[PDB]
């Protein structure tokens, strides 16, 4: 659900 | 009073470098500083929409720098992904406030956000933060006497990031091991620095609590902003971190 924050954590 | 071990010096090099590399505008933050115009952020007639949109537009890079900090910490990287997400959502507002508070300027009575934007107690208050504005400004005023350097700020951020009490964490004992290491390095560095304040370490621990209050408040003032602004009006990275 934290799509963007997950992406930023690579 | 004991000073850092070699392992603790190495750890202090790591956090300090992580912090310096991710602190907006670095040494130049007072030069790149634009004072937000004074008509922006005066008291309505609730939330001043103009100041809100300026604050809305800089929260995203500020959250991203916090993420960049955590990623340059090797202990953080060994945590599973959901732990990292939980730990970041937990400490993002805490670390941003610390980073703003140590940039309090008593002559102008402003904080600098994003290395670039000087705002007043009234502007940050009327742009959505409410009483939390006073909390961050009061913290800045009182930190001036603590003369924190880059390393003490870095270590404070690591202590807040490594909080094993956030709801949902798998590796709770692992995270508390990491925090304990930082707390020990932090104390021994404080012993070595020999500040000229009595019981510096106990007083700094109360500052940690002040920050954890600012962080726990952002729920009571997330709702205070969603009274007026539809959820579309916030940037997405902010919504993720704050709910
Ligand atoms: C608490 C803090 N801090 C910083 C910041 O830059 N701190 C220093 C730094 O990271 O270098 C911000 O940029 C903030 C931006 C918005 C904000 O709330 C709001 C978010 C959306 C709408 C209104 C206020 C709090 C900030």
């Amino acid at each position: 659900e934290n799509a963007l924050l997950r992406y930023l954590l690579d | 009073k004991p000073e850092p071990t070699d392992e603790e010096w190495e750890l202090i090099k790591t956090v300090t470098e992580a912090h310096v590399a991710t602190n907006a505008q670095g040494s130049h933050w007072k030069q790149k500083r634009k004072f937000l115009p004074e008509d922006i952020g005066q008291a309505p007639i609730k939330v001043d929409l103009e100041a809100f949109s300026h604050f809305t537009k800089i929260i995203t890079p500020a959250i991203t720098r916090v993420v960049d900090f955590a990623k340059k910490l090797p202990m953080f990287c060994e945590l599973p992904c959901e732990d990292q997400i939980i730990l970041l959502k937990g400490c993002c507002m805490e670390i941003m406030s610390l980073r703003a508070a140590v940039r309090y300027d008593p002559e102008s009575e402003t904080l600098t956000l994003n290395g670039e934007m000087a705002v007043t107690r009234g502007q940050l208050k009327n742009g959505g933060l409410g009483v939390v504005s006073d909390a961050i400004f009061d913290l800045g005023m009182s930190l001036s006497s603590f003369n924190l350097d880059d390393t003490e700020v870095a270590l404070l951020q690591a202590v807040l990031l490594m909080s094993s009490d956030r709801p949902g964490l798998a590796c709770v004992e692992r995270i508390e091991k990491y925090q304990d290491s930082f707390l020990l390095a932090f104390e021994h560095y404080i012993n070595y620095r020999k500040h000229h304040v009595t019981h510096f370490w106990p007083k700094l621990l109360m500052k940690v609590t002040d920050l954890r209050m600012i962080g726990a408040c952002h729920a009571s003032h997330f709702l205070h902003m969603k009274v007026e602004c539809p959820t579309e009006l916030f940037p997405p990275l902010f919504l993720e971190v704050f709910e």
